């Protein structure tokens, strides 16, 4: 897992 | 972008009927940065007639911690696809390629060699070897039916 912006692109 | 394709009458109900509390299914985004990303989720419960609130199987909350928790419209969720684990992928097929915990839209610009497959991004303008189990063919939900792209 990771956070929501660790998934965030750009 | 949306509603052109999709009945909404038809997507609510569809909805309606089939993300109770417990159902797996996956959502998305209109924010920036997420265009052509589906997260896996579960439906937590329903919130009125038009949304649904969410538990991420794999987006935490800040502290990396608990699992996220959103609200979602009937227009953001979806069922898990069917997946068929065992195809060709040809160039120009439109796949969904698992990176960084979401799934996301990409074109396949080589086809298979060493169990990986070379994918391009648009969103990014990057391109990158993916291993074949972390691919899938893009599909649509679309009133209730799985639909490959147009």
């Amino acid at each position: 897992a990771r956070t929501k912006q660790t998934a965030r692109k750009s | 972008d949306i509603l052109a394709r999709v009945d909404l009458e038809t997507t609510r109900a569809i909805a309606k009927q089939m993300f109770s509390s417990g159902t797996v299914v996956e959502v998305s985004s209109d924010e920036e940065g997420f265009q052509g990303c589906w997260f896996a989720a579960k439906v937590v419960e329903p919130v009125g007639e038009d949304k649904f609130l969410v538990e991420y199987r794999d987006l935490r909350e800040k502290d990396g911690i608990e699992p996220l928790k959103e609200e979602t419209d009937f227009l953001h969720i979806r069922p898990p696809p069917p997946r068929d684990e065992d195809i060709d992928f040809a160039v120009g097929d439109k796949i969904n390629a698992f990176y960084n915990d979401g799934w996301w839209v990409g074109v396949v610009i080589d086809g298979m060699k060493h169990g990986t497959v070379g994918i391009y991004f648009r969103q990014s303008q990057e391109k990158m070897r993916f291993g074949r189990q972390g691919l899938r063919l893009h599909k649509d939900w679309v009133d209730g039916t799985w639909q490959l792209p147009l």
